[PDB]
């Protein structure tokens, strides 16, 4: 499903052919990606002393991925990989009524 | 250097009356200046 | 308008309000620099 | 025409 | 009532479905009966894709259950657009993006049915800034590769789609936009074509084109009429480099297959062959390709397309075409099979109308060196068709050809204003004189009588008058008593009046032009 | 590929783990977290790829990714 997903979208974000056996692995990494992820989530969010996981939440875990910098923010992150009507919930537009 | 101007501020037109609460056609106004004449 | 207008790719160097500055960058009229994302273009609709 | 006719006439 | 029952569904958005004493689907379902009839009217069809669907009761369900069949009756009209991109507003009701869908879908599937397509493409951007959004690509790319005009191709849009195209896949839809701004001003370079996903609303889109229905410049026939019209230099030249390097490179391709290449090449001579039809001069590739491969060329390898380009040669001095190409459709006349002489006399043929039209003009557009050509050109068909009539034993069927290209020389004033009366030479009239069949006879004589008429009509207006009267008084005071062993074949199967009524009446038109005259 | 499955990564951030509250559009970031990750992969796999000029990326390639990046992106 969306591991498949993945693995199809890792198809042309590694632009190359792959093997099969390379995806059941690579599905073990998202497995475990998220097995350190969920739990990254939860020690953050209890961080912040908050129950929910808001996007401030994720946005200091990616700061530990080094993926969030004083040169790439969280939402720049969001304009480079994620397609418009998603980014249009993430990043705040204006309208006066600013999402 | 002017029509290159009249090119740009056109463009941010349809793109300033598209991505905000436009509410484009359903006024006299902007009808005219909306589907702006190339 | 006026930096594109003699050329710039900062031309705002981040202005202020978020909100706005990714206003006129998820509809087009704006560009992002591709490398350094803190300075923006104007999409160059020339 | 009855050129690319000749060359059927010079099969058949 | 449609109108009424549209407003009361509108008074359906006014309110809530829950507030409502009726189900909506009960008469928009009305109204979809209706719709299987007669949809949506222009007005109509404008107002319920207006209200709607931009943020009223509108269920992504029900507006989608009416957006399926919300096209239009008579024509989609401007104003019907106008709001609907205020329904691509795509905001805070937005008409979520699965009616957005439907809502790109209608647009792509009906497209064809706007007043003024010029209006939506003067909304061209409106609609490729929707192409950044996930959903609707697939279906907006469709949309702009229906609206792309060279005003829309501006180069902003060109690197927005380049951006989309390295962000997303290399999605065929995209392909088929960059296909388009490729074909409009080339900005961007690249190398599926409109196969449309309408097909289901093609049951009630074919419903309605039936509801309408009741309520390098050869392959191209309308630009081959510039070239026609342009005897410029580097136009003919731009096109004589093009015919003489596709007339070599497809021609040396005999060289490796000459069975399965012999079909394009033909197919290709042909289109050359219509081309110089219509155009009505020799191509000046044809001639110089015809120089260059008729001494190397067979008796049968694409006859019929070679022996068609040798009429259209342009009219040289037959001093300086006949050694480069006559001497070669005279060293294969004298060793191929009849089929193949009757096939260059023929050719020969249409090479002398094609001869002669060009120089009717030149008495036109204001000779002597140019009418020694012709006549050499004539008298050396016939001496090729004495020695032909030689090599095959008197075969009526190469000399029928033989004055089929005379029936053509004995009309030379009458048609051409040319005094070109060439007669005959006795190895050709009196072999068909005392030949066996009348469809050759009946043929000489049609001829003799246009020569007679031809003389007469040059005796009017003014060496052609003492040796060619001479010849053809030869040719008549010789014939005319002789006129048997043809028309003893239908005296067999018969008052010589009658006879004649017998003749006459049974085809034998060229005696009567001669009897007659 | 463009799309991001809502309902995909939130059911594997309930059966994973059974306690959070993820926000609205907060797995939206879990996409956006993963396909970075999966960027990084991708990319660093064409430099192990290259490292045994591999003209086809093979398990022993991926493993070596994953002890490299799965690591550095955890938090």
């Amino acid at each position: 499903a969306g591991l498949s997903h993945y693995v199809k979208l890792f198809s042309f974000y590694a632009k190359m052919p792959m093997e099969r056996k390379a995806l059941e692995m690579v599905e073990k990494c998202l497995d475990k990606y998220f097995q350190h992820l969920c739990d990254d989530l939860e020690v953050f969010a209890a961080h912040a002393g908050r129950k929910t996981v808001k996007p401030e939440d994720l946005e200091l875990l990616m700061r530990r991925q080094g993926l969030v910098t004083d040169q790439v923010s969280l939402h720049v992150l969001v304009e480079r990989h994620l397609p418009l009507e998603y980014r249009q919930l993430l990043i705040p537009c204006a309208y006066s009524g600013n999402s | 250097m002017e029509i290159k101007i009249t090119t740009v501020i056109q463009h941010v037109f349809q793109n300033l009356i598209l991505g905000s609460k436009v509410n484009w056609a359903e006024d006299p106004a902007l009808k005219e200046i909306v589907l702006q004449l190339e | 308008e006026i930096l594109i207008n003699r050329l710039p790719y900062v031309k705002i160097s981040d202005s202020f309000w978020p909100p706005y500055v990714e206003l006129l960058l998820r509809n087009g009229i704006a560009l992002r620099h591709p490398e350094d994302p803190t300075r923006i273009r104007l999409e160059a609709f020339h | 025409g009855v050129l690319a006719h000749l060359e059927r006439l010079e099969t058949q | 009532e449609e109108d009424a029952l549209q407003m009361a569904v509108g008074y359906f958005e006014k309110g809530p479905i829950k507030a409502s004493q009726n189900k909506d689907k009960t008469l928009e379902k009305h109204l979809k009966t209706v719709e299987n009839v007669a949809w949506k009217n222009g007005l109509a069809s404008e107002e319920i894709d207006i209200l709607l669907n931009i943020a009223l009761s509108g269920k992504f369900g029900n507006a989608v259950n009416t957006r399926i069949l919300k096209c239009m009756i008579p024509a989609t009209v401007i104003s019907e657009d106008s709001v609907v991109k205020a329904v691509s507003w795509l905001c805070v009701g937005k008409c979520s993006g699965s009616t957005k869908v439907l809502f790109y879908r209608w647009l792509v599937a009906m497209f064809d049915f706007i007043d003024r397509k010029e209006q939506i493409n003067l909304l061209y951007g409106f609609f490729f800034a929707s192409l950044q959004d996930d959903a609707l690509c697939p279906y907006v790319c469709h949309l702009l590769y229906l609206l792309t005009k060279k005003e829309n191709v501006k180069p902003f849009r060109v690197r927005k789609l380049l951006d989309l195209q390295a962000k997303m896949g290399m999605q065929p839809h995209l392909q088929a936009l960059l296909s388009l701004y490729k074909f409009f001003a080339p900005a961007l370079i690249s190398v599926i074509y409109f196969k449309n996903s309408e097909n289901l609303w093609k049951t009630a889109l074919l419903a309605v084109k039936q509801r309408n229905r009741g309520p390098s410049v050869l392959n191209n026939s309308l630009l081959l009429h510039y070239i026609n019209c342009v005897r410029d230099e580097p136009v003919l030249l731009r096109f004589y480099y093009w015919l003489s390097q596709t007339l070599q490179e497809e021609c040396i391709w005999y060289k490796v297959n000459n069975y399965e290449h012999g079909k394009e090449f033909t197919n290709f001579l042909d289109t050359i062959i219509r081309a110089e039809c219509f155009l009505q001069e020799g191509f000046y590739s044809c001639e110089a390709f015809l120089y260059k491969s008729l001494p190397l060329w067979d008796g049968l390898c694409c006859r019929s397309q070679f022996l068609q380009l040798v009429s259209w040669i342009p009219f040289s001095s037959f001093s300086e075409v006949k050694p480069l190409l006559f001497d070669h459709l005279a060293q294969l006349f004298f060793t191929s099979t009849i089929y193949f002489k009757c096939s260059v006399l023929q050719s020969l043929k249409e090479l002398l109308q094609n001869w002669l039209l060009w120089l009717s003009m030149d008495i036109h557009m204001k000779l002597g060196g140019s009418m020694n050509s012709v006549s050499k050109l004539i008298h050396y068909v016939g001496w090729l068709s004495t020695t032909a009539m030689r090599l095959e034993s008197n075969n009526t069927f190469l000399l029928h050809f033989i004055l089929d290209f005379y029936e053509k020389v004995c009309d030379i004033y009458i048609n051409y204003n040319l005094p070109l009366v060439v007669l005959f030479p006795p190895g050709i009239f009196y072999s068909a004189l005392l030949s066996l069949d009348t469809s050759i006879l009946n043929q000489l004589c049609f001829i003799m009588h246009r020569y007679r008429k031809n003389l007469t009509a040059a005796k009017k207006n003014e060496n052609f008058s003492s040796k060619t009267y001479q010849e053809f008084n030869h040719y008549l005071t010789s014939m005319v008593g002789c006129l048997h062993p043809s028309f003893l074949s239908y005296a067999v199967s018969f008052k010589w009046s009658w006879y004649l009524d017998y003749l006459f009446s049974q085809g034998l038109q060229g005696l009567k032009l001669f009897i007659r005259s | 590929k463009r799309k991001a499955p809502r309902g995909f990564l939130k059911r594997v951030f309930k059966r994973k783990k059974p306690q959070l509250r993820l926000e609205k559009s907060g797995d939206l970031l879990v996409h956006l977290n993963c396909l970075l990750f999966v960027h990084r992969l991708a990319e660093e796999s064409r430099t192990n790829a290259c490292a045994s000029k591999c003209r086809v990326i093979n398990k022993e390639h991926v493993l070596a990714a994953a002890k490299v990046i799965l690591k550095k992106s955890r938090g």
